[PDB]
């Protein structure tokens, strides 16, 4: 969903979480919180719309 | 016939302009409300262009 972050994107996250718009100026950046965020079991805290 | 031919050349370089505007010019669709009505302002104001 990364991928959908970006301006002109569509997606659930797009559409109804983040929106970028079709003239953004600015960066995006993303990395890996598999272990910090990730608890043994499954983490089920963070919700999305 | 020094008379004629300009009415003639001007009804038809108004039918030429008009005729253009049957055109694609690299675009889906001439009928530029086709292309609002059809595609995402994203990628509607590229097939306008």
């Amino acid at each position: 969903e990364v991928r959908q972050i970006a301006p002109g994107q569509t997606g659930k996250i797009a559409d109804y979480n983040y929106k970028l718009p079709d003239d953004f100026t600015g960066c995006v950046i993303a990395w890996n919180s598999n272990n910090l965020d990730s608890k043994v079991g499954g983490n089920y805290n963070y919700l999305y719309r | 016939g020094k008379l004629q031919d300009v009415v003639n050349q001007n009804a038809q370089a108004l039918n030429t302009l008009v005729k253009q505007l049957s055109s694609n010019f690299g675009a889906i669709s001439s009928v530029l409300n086709d292309i609002l009505s059809r595609l995402d302002p994203p990628e509607a104001e590229v097939q306008i262009d």
